[PDB]
């Protein structure tokens, strides 16, 4: 999942 | 007929706490009360939200967990992950509470709305797109938009949802993929690795829903004529297909020039635009807030659209004022384009747009 | 001949403080360790720097304010937003004592490379590369590597910095820009917008110092084999025209793909290549690390590269640990480049690569 | 090298009663028997899955609530519809039990595939693929293919799932989405109205998991042919890209003609085409079965094809067992396609075909 | 002049536990309620047939074997297969019982039909039209519609029977294929494969009953418009050539787009215009549900059709009640089709029509 | 048979 | 949401 | 001045  | 502005000391005190942008909702709150824009809008104290209003969207595991690790900021709990709590979301402690203060904010807004009290209502600290029913994500503890849309159902068949946040507005697409009452509209920086990885154009929305939820994919670069021109176009499209009969519009200012995200390269007049072409549909409408991380430029746009949904034009010089000193060296309102090139092709765009308009041919 | 690692449980707690990278520290530490890799490195607790260390090249003015400012975390102070402190580099409580410890730490690694107590000495936790001598800068208070290089210099006559973060090494080019005792490689995004905005081919330091200061512009989408090719090509002129008796190498992980800059597409095997062309010289080298925004990939990468320095070749499969959970879904230790495009022109770099080896022909 | 199969006269007798397939479990197994073709394998009596074997992929929250609507059979609990509990999922008494056994089940065989006991291991039982972490869904009260490709994860580096069922396999790829160690491949009915609703040919999985989900949305009527060409076609590209290690394969007879579904429009032999393609690879392969409204042809069906894992051919005339008189009426194990329109214009399965070529190019 | 409304909160009660329906009859009479439509209706308590008249169509040797596996719900009886009993029609306990209420309930509506105490009498939880002589099936036990139809012979010359379930109405026309008393016309899916697989159009009856049996085969996709047409072409034929005295209609949900049967693509509008059509005849009228497995679309559309039988307007809100949340996320009354192709070529559209009217030119 |  |  |  990606980081913001 | 006057503006409601959602505003209290004790709100804006919370908000200020939010670990991703601290102040932030001071300076935005300051500038516009320098520009004494508050005098030309019916103030509204935010009410807070019942565990019971914000459970007809999160759940009862979830909004339990973030009251207790609330309590004394428990950035340590085995189970927060799972919760989406972390690097993005930390557990600070009263987080609880000050996303309680948020999505009441918003609940609140749409209360307004509904009394008929305005056209338009004001939570600049709102906007929060990412959170899941049973997850934190990407700053968002709570998703106030989605509580206000669902508020907003009690008294309109029709919303829609438009959020020119630089992210893709994720959460509420979600909340709402299933339904055909309310529609989805996103536009935001769409490239593999970036957060949080979804809106693609052909993401339509599930079952019932298919056809009800509108990604606009954009690449780095796109400044404020070419985003409007694509903004203009979906939002034509979908007024006419969809009819909505209450508007629900965030404004994360991350897509502004300036921003350390340093992506888009718009500035407040090009949202402006787009602001001013929804406000003619002479609808309810609901604004919210959102990313931001250039605090000044944030304060700076804000303030800017506020004035524009007033019909005023601000005096370029930023009055002095308790965060005066933050808008150093400059002093001015209007923010500069970046020299830097727009990275979407005319041909994708057209592409793109066109996708829609055949997806919106759908909607019935 | 063993590797030096800087660690001390109370250092790596301190730099879990800090409020851009919570807990990083932590995971870098426990991912090496679980790899059993502090094993095969000479353990060596840092001390904390003295006033009069930092006051090498920090001013007192600015010294006395951040240590003013973390008694108890006044981030309302009026003189702070001279002095950097604000959204970037906030004021929180104990930060003069972290960037002491920070600082401490990477003075520490420099006295155990001149006393030959090895050749490669490590501070995964130093790399605050863009404060400077009276302002805070870039989530940096504190400029370690200056003051490492500082300390090198009491025993060797050239030191060559190069820094491999995502952004421009600002604060330590500035430091000694003047200087031709020490020079400064920094590789990093340079585009109208990105922090710090500084940092273009054309900047070479300046009066005694002019050409001794070398910049490489480079634009998003760069992947391994580009990078290494535009990094040993000019670190081959570096070397041969300078001929550095240390070295202080930055490491920052920014520029790996997952970061959610999402700049740079590379993985920590490409930024291993440049490290062990930089090792191949046999000099006395301080290793730093920096940015880096997905703690996860950080300590991947870190860890990674300490397998390199050690000569060692990793298991794929992440050991557990403390912090397993966070290498999910797949629990690996190599990362996967992103699918979107290299925005380097070919023309451009070489173009660069050459404006610098003429600049470099200066260098006598 | 003689296929494991999962069996025990008390898994069966639960296996029968799942409220929309009564008595399956055991005419399947019945059929298998009265050919004997159980002497020719390996029966393994399947364990049960713990209530942590379980919680590695569903959540607690649901496993509680699942075990406890399943003391007496609570039909009326207020909470069962957010779990997913319902019409498709009715809350019978015991299905906590019957739940656990069929995850066990699933489980048990792939240990076995670990311990080297067997290249292949059968579950017909298994293959409840619309089972989500924290919800019950399409028949689905636990989803024992992620179980059982989680507990393959501990041997083999990538695993294969394939889905023949004729619905999409959405848990599965939804468990998976944003794993790159895990591909999922999954031939269905895509057509609005038809569930679930998802997997369409642009689904390609989320962020470090792109790509690695493989959507081949199919229309009413298609055949053995065309159908074997389809999922040859598929299968060649994933495995030369993927290079799976180990394969969970879900043969739903949902598909095969004479099922009430009436959609596609298949014979047991097409797709046993598929599974001879997939067990020539000669990897350590996990069958499951699935959908199958039609009792007696999916008994016919799974029979058929355990006997392609065996590589006998069954003598035509259905042998005299318990269920004999449900054969009618022509009392044969081959099944004739149903006289109506394949509605798979080629054009539109070559367009399919290239865009799924097109987005494993990126996996490596 | 006011219809009548069979209810009883026992006979509701029953209906709730057939094994493909639970609930369903709580949730018709739950919605028709919520809209206080049963304050408009004269509300009558069915009698539970007596095996005499249940004995007038079903044979002896099949109500007992009904009756002796009724009692503890033995699913394993030896002849129960050749009594239909089985996959789609359980022999779960109480069944018999259940039966005998919904064939009374029928044959109590036409009783109030004979008596002149209406012209119009409903009975949701009837038509079950599927039922032979002798065997179950179908989901179908009794056949209700039958037994309503023998009762209302006692009166009426001749009864035209109308069946728009998704399936073929065979029990009934078998029932009375060889009687030109009573007319069977059914508009249904035909297709190879799908249940129960007879209804072609050239099925018009056998013996003296040749031509008093009409069948209109239909292909997936049909919509509210095309469906009317070709519904109102038949009926004004067929009125004009039998000129009934008596009307039974049969109104099986499963053609409204959401079922999970997924073929046709109506909506409760759709099939409101039919029967405003008949309901236009002035004739005694005998109102049944039947199939509709999309358990909160069956109550939408009965509740709506029971307003047009009443000449009312119901409120779009789903005024709140004991099921409301099923009713989620849009929560109206009205129903959209699917976006999927309707399969019904024009050519055999007319066709079908042209043939029909030949066969009814017989009809004197 | 049939099955529905 | 579609049933199945 | 710049934001990081
Ligand atoms: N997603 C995201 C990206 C960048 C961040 C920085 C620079 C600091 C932080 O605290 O959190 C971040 C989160
Ligand atoms: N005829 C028929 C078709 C489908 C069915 C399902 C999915 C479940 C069940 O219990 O009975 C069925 C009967
Ligand atoms: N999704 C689905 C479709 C059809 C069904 C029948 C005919 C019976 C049942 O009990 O559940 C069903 C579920
Ligand atoms: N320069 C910079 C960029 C992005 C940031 C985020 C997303 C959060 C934060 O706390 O600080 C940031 C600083
Ligand atoms: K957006
Ligand atoms: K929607
Ligand atoms: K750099
Ligand atoms: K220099
Ligand atoms: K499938
Ligand atoms: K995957
Ligand atoms: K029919
Ligand atoms: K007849
Ligand atoms: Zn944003
Ligand atoms: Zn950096
Ligand atoms: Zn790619
Ligand atoms: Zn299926
Ligand atoms: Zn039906
Ligand atoms: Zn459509």
């Amino acid at each position: 999942r990606h980081k913001k | 007929l006057v503006p409601v502005y959602i505003y209290s000391p004790e709100y804006v005190s919370m908000c200020d706490s939010l670990a991703k942008i601290p102040k932030r909702a001071s300076m935005v709150h300051s500038l516009i009360e320098a520009y004494a824009l508050h005098k030309q809008m019916r103030i509204v104290k935010p009410k807070v939200a019942s565990m019971e209003e914000m459970a007809t969207f999160h759940t009862d595991a979830y909004l339990q967990h973030l009251q207790k690790v609330s309590q004394e900021g428990d950035d340590d709990h085995p189970d927060s992950i799972e919760y989406g709590l972390g690097y993005d979301c930390p557990a600070t402690e009263g987080i609880f509470d000050y996303a309680a203060a948020i999505g009441g904010a918003t609940i609140t807004a749409a209360q307004c709305l509904i009394d008929g009290m305005c056209k338009v209502a004001i939570n600049w600290s709102g906007g929060w797109h990412a959170a899941k029913k049973d997850e934190a994500s990407g700053f968002c503890y709570l998703n106030d938009a989605v509580l206000g849309i669902l508020r907003l159902r009690r008294k309109f068949e029709r919303i829609l949802y438009v959020d020119l946040d630089l992210h893709h507005g994720d959460g509420v697409e979600d909340a709402f993929s299933f339904t055909s009452k309310v529609m989805t509209v996103s536009l935001h920086k769409f490239s593999p690795g970036f957060f949080p990885g979804t809106g693609d154009v052909s993401d339509v929305g599930l079952g019932k829903g298919r056809y009800y939820s509108v990604n606009v994919p954009i690449q780095d670069g796109i400044q404020d004529e070419k985003y409007y021109q694509i903004c203009e176009s979906v939002l034509k499209e979908v007024y006419q297909a969809f009819n909505p009969k209450a508007v629900v519009l965030q404004l994360g200012a991350d897509t502004i020039a300036g921003d350390p995200m340093c992506s888009f390269n718009m500035t407040p007049v090009g949202i402006g635009k787009c602001l001013k072409y929804i406000l003619q549909w002479q609808l309810a409408t609901l604004i919210l807030g959102g990313g931001g991380y250039n605090l000044a430029n944030t304060a700076r746009c804000w303030t800017y659209l506020t004035g524009v949904i007033l019909g005023k034009t601000l005096s370029s010089e930023i009055p002095d004022h308790e965060f005066f000193t933050a808008y150093g060296p400059d002093y001015v309102l209007e923010i500069t384009p970046s020299c830097r090139p727009d990275r979407n092709e005319p041909h994708r765009i057209q592409q793109i747009l066109n996708y829609i308009k055949g997806n919106l041919k759908h909607v019935v």
